[PDB]
């Protein structure tokens, strides 16, 4: 259905080395990804999926996006992992990507994994949802990761009502429990559209 | 921070992992070549439906299966090494090994 | 058949696979590094004799160790899967990763 | 020891699935060829040592002689497993690549892990084995696996006392038995010289 162009924004900062999502935030948030790509690249033959890492040693795109599915998930393999996640930066390149798609026709998507605290003022985090928004961006937040930042959830909901248009935007929130982080993602929009 | 590559000649060789081989069940396309009521893991011949059926030979103990996304290959069981297979694309572009997550 | 290739940019990843770790023992130069004396796939953080210590956290159970031939990197117990690891290599140009075969 | 390139052939024959070397001959085979090459390169930083196979759909140059380690262990990483050996083309083959990579004042040394039947008349070898000791070329046989070739040893032999100059030729008849392929050799001139 959707043609899209989604930029998926991994969080591969410090606090994904917690196990409180087994066996780590990075695998448990590593295979809701892949399968997020298997998704979306097979709900439509020209959706094109990207992948950056938010945090590590700095932002990286592994992917622009592409329909490639074996070089996406190939990107999925050897991450590094530490810092914070610089998610102003990520959504920044994210939306360069997909400014940048060949296929104009696509929409375009940023899935963002947020597993860590998001230290950026919940105005500041408006403005870029309204930046996206302006952009026709779409953004999904999976917010995950028990760090204790209530702000977190508020925060990116802000986010997400910023950038919200004709309810292309979606958050989850997805505490780790009894169903891994894509076991919860499958049921929600970020999977299902 | 590179990226990893494997790959065999053309074939790129996309390793996953996964802590339960039932999330594969949400994992489109692959989803699709997976026999979820075998033991042991296995390799496609094909990219028949459910085609990963013939069993790779003294499979590492974390090896899922093995699905390469085209072409045709020989079809046997316990004959195929995971590390032999990788010369099996015979033209698939991606040789998908997945693999399970080891906990502790 | 074609090339197998493992790397992270410019670092080769070497898969080599023993049906027994003491064989590793007579694997030169790569017994001086291993410590047969822990338990547990280890890594190295720098060049020294024995340096293969560093546990990696949820190891593969048929993972042998790791060795990375040149540099240094982070030595920490039980925090990078092998995976991390193929990022670790700092400028080392292989990374050996030892295997142990799976028989029966 | 000396300086001296070596290209290791490789039996990656049919016959080499069989189990009566465990795992496989193949298996034994790789880790009797890692550990050589680690000797090899070990006895010598400028020692270089090469890898072809010989069966499959036709003898492959994994590498031409090297001195990079890596290089060489990553070649045994992989191997497709088929055919049977083509022994004349793999020490026609092994001598190119010894010549393409030789540097000065290196012997020249082929290992050949003769895995399977040896389907060639012992006068044919012998002239092969001629033809290696006028190129300066020396020999290590690695006769392993028990296939019903009775001729086998003879044929290895005569083959190696063709070549052999100033006893820098070898020839090792390994049973399968409790004694891995590899540790046997170990103990023989194949590692020690």
């Amino acid at each position: 259905p959707v043609l899209e162009a989604t930029m998926i924004c991994i969080d591969n900062s410090e606090w994904m080395r917690n196990g409180d999502y087994s066996p780590s935030r990075l695998q448990a948030q590593t295979e809701a990804v892949n399968l997020l790509c298997g998704a979306k690249t097979q709900s439509n033959p020209e959706n094109t999926v990207g992948i950056l890492t938010m945090a590590g040693k700095g932002v990286r795109v592994l992917t622009t996006p592409t329909s490639d599915l074996g070089k996406i998930l190939a990107c999925m393999h050897g991450l590094d992992v530490g810092g914070e996640i610089n998610l102003t930066a990520a959504i920044q390149i994210a939306q360069l990507a997909l400014k940048h798609r060949q296929n104009k026709n696509q929409r375009q998507r940023i899935i963002v994994f947020a597993g860590s605290p998001i230290k950026y003022e919940k105005k500041a985090l408006e403005i870029v949802g309204k930046r996206l928004k302006k952009n026709s961006v779409s953004l999904d937040i999976v917010n995950f990761g028990e760090d204790d930042d209530e702000e977190k959830p508020q925060k990116l909901e802000a986010l997400l009502t910023a950038v919200n248009n004709n309810d292309g935007s979606h958050i989850v929130h997805v505490p780790s429990g009894a169903n891994a982080l894509s076991d919860v993602l499958l049921s929600t929009p970020v999977f299902t559209g | 921070p590179a990226p990893h590559e494997e790959r065999v000649g053309d074939m790129r060789i996309v390793n996953i992992t996964f802590s339960d081989i039932n999330s594969i069940k949400n994992f489109q396309p692959f989803s699709q070549y997976f026999d979820f009521t075998l033991t042991g893991p296995r390799y496609n011949g094909n990219i028949a439906q459910f085609a990963m059926i013939w069993k790779i030979k003294n499979p590492p103990h974390n090896l899922l299966g093995v699905f390469f996304d085209n072409n045709t290959r020989d079809d046997e069981d316990d004959k195929y090494t995971l590390e032999e297979l990788k010369q099996m694309g015979n033209g698939a572009k991606n040789m998908y090994i997945f693999w399970q997550y080891e906990q502790k």
